[PDB]
RNA sequence: UAAGGUGAUAUGAACCGUUAUAACCGGCGAUUUCCGAAUGGGGAAACCCAGUGUGUUUCGACACACUAUCAUUAACUGAAUCCAUAGGUUAAUGAGGCGAACCGGGGGAACUGAAACAUCUAAGUACCCCGAGGAAAAGAAAUCAACCGAGAUUCCCCCAGUAGCGGCGAGCGAACGGGGAGCAGCCCAGAGCCUGAAUCAGUGUGUGUGUUAGUGGAAGCGUCUGGAAAGGCGCGCGAUACAGGGUGACAGCCCCGUACACAAAAAUGCACAUGCUGUGAGCUCGAUGAGUAGGGCGGGACACGUGGUAUCCUGUCUGAAUAUGGGGGGACCAUCCUCCAAGGCUAAAUACUCCUGACUGACCGAUAGUGAACCAGUACCGUGAGGGAAAGGCGAAAAGAAC
RNA sequence: AGGACCGAACCGACUAAUGUUGAAAAAUUAGCGGAUGACUUGUGGCUGGGGGUGAAAGGCCAAUCAAACCGGGAGAUAGCU
RNA sequence: CGAAGGUGUGCUGUGAGGCAUGCUGGAGGUAUCAGAAGUGCGAAUGCUGACAUAAGUAACGAUAAAGCGGGUGAAAAGCCCGCUCGCCGGAAGACCAAGGGUUCCUGUCCAACGUUAAUCGGGGCAGGGUGAGUCGACCCCUAAGGCGAGGCCGAAAGGCGUAGUCGAUGGGAAACAGGUUAAUAUUCCUGUACUUGGUGUUACUGCGAAGGGGGGACGGAGAAGGCUAUGUUGGCCGGGCG
RNA sequence: UACGGUGCUGAAGCAACAAAUGCCCUGCUUCCAGGAAAAGCCUCUAAGCAUCAGGUAACAUCAAAUCGUACCCCAAACCG
């Protein structure tokens, strides 16, 4: 079975948009932020549902959070993944 | 509950100038209330984004307390207190030795 | 020179870990009194 | 009382709830991280709308 | 458990006194031997460990009143 | 309940609302990731890996529910073995783990004192374990008493540092009896009659009283100094309210409140006209609890250290009478008195305070009072159990210093 | 073949010098001893305090050892300062 | 119209002390007589905080040394660039493991940090960066050992242990060259591959397990032989004519 | 040419010799001190079923999830 629409809340901001990303974008791929659990199967349905594109393949990679934060009051960032959605043909976006 | 509400003619009986009348601007929750006329303070402002972007000394209404302000008497020029003189939801507010709905 | 701690996570989480201590009635007052004081680490695991 | 949702009392709510959540959650959220300025107030609106809906469903199943 | 199994006797700390009256602590076991007993009802033999106190309450008392009042207890044979 | 709100530092953006419907408070629900008794299995806590079923399938898979162990009960099976039993499997019901003290029990020191120390003491204390409850334990006379009597247990005041016990040293230290606080007694070993019979539980919409939201609530002006009156001076008013806290300095009349009166959808606690259900009232007698009372040996407790040592408890070895009976009355014997052992239940007066609300202090005031007035069991140290800080104040208002 | 020899890595620690408020709570520099064995080393595990372990020194058991460390009895006691 | 505190001056009592005032201070203090004390400090190798001293003295951390030009900047011995110099080179090179946890890269800043200055840094502050069917973990298995239903044993806690279940430091399937970013590569891309399952199709067919068997599956020293990584040299090719 | 770093094109690209402590080799020899286990893998049956399940080969198609992946790397990022 296709992963369910209330599951396919998986996508969270569009683009970590930066210019690697854009890169990609150049080349082939479009780089997501995608929210821990997400599978990559799941990020694969969830792409080819909410945009119109066909998905050759995902590369995920945990991104750790940084400190950031003063020694008085310290603090952690939230962890996040990062989708590689490669669309290699078929693209519109 | 509020003897002073959003929008009421109150004169202060205490600090800055007592005989000064004018409506009151906001009612903020500290027990402090903001009216026209009333505290002005100049401030001096740095240039800074969105409001105040040209900077400078500008007059505006610091807050006086509540227990400070009392409301003008429509009928009579003083000050008079105010009470709340309803049994059931509206608790109306009545001007005190008058006996007038407010 | 070589020093006394010489550190794995390993042997650290075998010996002075909250499964550790949860398998010794003992070590269950370990983490009670240590919950009693109030610590935020009541294990050196986290 | 302060509200009612006599609205969502009513029948099918289930394709209401996909509506709340895909594509307005989804464009709130993707239109927000692109910058977006009327959103700050419609991201928490969509959210507390998603909880009402699931509460609802909750309370009855039928819809 | 060194415990009787039908009378419930058990290890009774106490004082090894002495001629100086030293209290140096000692302990008191109770006389427990495994035997079988048949129960000619069940047709079958029981193992209990008891004390001899135990085999004297069973030969006075009959061993079925005694197995009730184990199972009573709950003690398993 | 409300004209303001979107918790704080923390302002700003974007909005929400007019006592009729925003926020906020109360009650009742829903959701409630993962870890943790953790409970499908595993594990290096917050992770890894399953099975079974029901659906759906996009055939790639996706959801949801269940699946720990033990005790009890019931069922269906089922070995050596012949009948069976052990065993297995399933269903239901409970339990588990945590918590500051109090309580009961299982075990149990030493420093110390004795101006050493071994008997003794510290002390059945510290500690470990087990168990239960809002209290627990105890508890209805084989009890004291002394020829008079009292009448269950617990707690307080004397009795009283008394009698005693004691290397008669250090020390330990009752009881009788009196004054109170509280105070109901029962039940089973056993049949018949009566048969919710009096009770006691469970379960109850009706009734009152509380709690968890709240509401109303008096009466002050003129002037002076001053930055600002709350201070002064004058003249008033309130007061069942002159408890307190703020307000630009010290306010009974400025504001929260205060006395005082009122309120509760809903959820609960107590007393219940109390309905219903079940256990079981009272009447005649036959007995009223056997490896038990007792004894010998070794210990422990009684204030009592085995002493002249009663009494209670049992590790070991024995062992009655049985209401013609037996126990106690401090070695023991007779008499007299008093009570029925070897089966249980039971409120009150009592102990304590994790926690909550209100009020008080010849309590502290930032080297104090909690370790912590403060984002403190934090930083920091240590492999670990563990140890463990320093650190409050501008101003009335940021009017926090445009240029 | 060698608990053979000479000798790097490796393991140890014989003399000297410097350091001794050090670069270091036992190091550095010159020389030294073993280095196919009773060797050395990594990764886990086991043994717990009147206990362990010891080719034996009262060595070692987290820079702590004729009895570790942590909390409790505990404000032990102190004819002594 | 100035309370406590702090600081002077005068007066005053045998003293401990008191009274008045100037200055500062910006909300309190308490005649008199009673009552209770955390009721008086200069010492305890006293405790806590502040501040001196030695003293602007030792030191600035391997004796692998740097010089100059240019740039930047308010400022350059230390930053960048360039040219010479020296040092290591079975490492002071590069890669894994453990351990750490953003220290990586880019811009900006020089208050504290860096034993000096710092424009620089691993410092501050923002923004980026970690891409896997083939690499590890996960997983299948087991060793030492751990836990262990039932069980046995122990005064309670608990000790031991069968079935079982864990446990790598070992045994199990598979990808390499070249390119790429400021930072990622057996992961992205380009080229050429390999492995294990599922489902379907076709053909053929006896398949089938905590069972049996095989295999996995193993020591020390030593002696070749063959070969490769790798090096040298020649040829070739491109440039040189010092 | 901001001299970081990019865009295009590119000759020769062979032979001999010397080679490891690496490979063949878990081989060979020799010696006593006689040198893991289980799974993967192959094979044979049991219960069980019978154009079945199942196996074996081909062909196609789909899946290969999750975590780590920067950096230090005998050290200014580990322990001191």
């Amino acid at each position: 079975m296709i992963r369910e629409e209330r599951l396919l809340k998986v996508l969270r901001a569009p683009h970590v948009s930066e210019k690697a990303s854009t890169a990609m974008e150049k080349s082939n791929t479009i780089v997501l932020k995608v929210a821990k659990d997400a599978t990559k199967a799941e990020i694969k349905a969830a792409v080819q549902k909410l945009f119109e594109v066909e998905v050759e393949v995902v590369n995920t990679l945990v991104v750790k959070g940084k400190v950031k934060r003063h020694g008085q009051r310290i603090g952690r960032r939230s962890d996040w993944k990062k989708a590689y959605v490669t669309l290699k043909e078929g693209q519109n976006l | 509950a509020a003897k002073i509400r959003r929008d009421d003619e109150v004169i202060v009986l205490t600090g800055k100038d007592k005989g000064k009348r004018g409506k009151v601007k906001n009612v903020l929750s500290s027990g402090k209330v903001i009216v026209e006329g009333i505290n002005l303070v100049k401030k001096h402002q740095k240039p800074v984004p969105a409001l105040n972007q040209p900077g400078g000394i500008v007059e505006k209404e610091a807050a006086i307390q509540v227990s400070n302000v009392a409301i003008f008497n429509a009928a009579t020029g003083k000050a008079d207190r105010v009470g709340f003189r309803f049994e059931d939801g509206k608790k109306v507010r009545f001007f005190k030795s008058n006996s007038e709905t407010i | 020179m070589k020093r006394t701690f010489q550190p794995s996570v390993l042997k650290r989480n075998r010996s002075h870990g909250f499964r550790a201590r949860m398998a010794t009635k003992n070590g269950r007052q370990v983490l009670a009194r240590r919950r009693a004081k109030g610590r935020a680490r009541l294990t050196v695991s986290k | 009382m302060k509200a009612k949702e006599l609205r969502e009392k009513s029948v099918e709510e289930l394709n209401t709830e996909l509506l709340n959540l895909l594509r307005e959650q989804f464009n709130l959220r993707m239109q927000a991280a692109s910058g977006q300025l009327q959103q700050s107030h419609l991201l928490k609106q969509v959210r507390r709308d998603v909880a009402r809906v699931k509460t609802l469903l909750n309370e009855k199943a039928g819809a | 458990s060194r415990v009787c199994q039908v009378t419930g006797k058990r290890p009774v700390t106490g004082n090894n006194r002495s001629h100086a009256l030293n209290a140096t602590k000692r302990r008191f076991l109770p006389n427990l031997h495994s035997h079988r007993f048949w129960v000619e009802s069940e047709k079958r033999f029981v193992t209990l460990r008891v004390s001899a106190k135990g085999m004297r309450v069973i030969d006075k008392k009959g061993i079925d009143t005694v197995l009730a009042e184990l199972r009573a207890r709950g003690e398993k044979y």
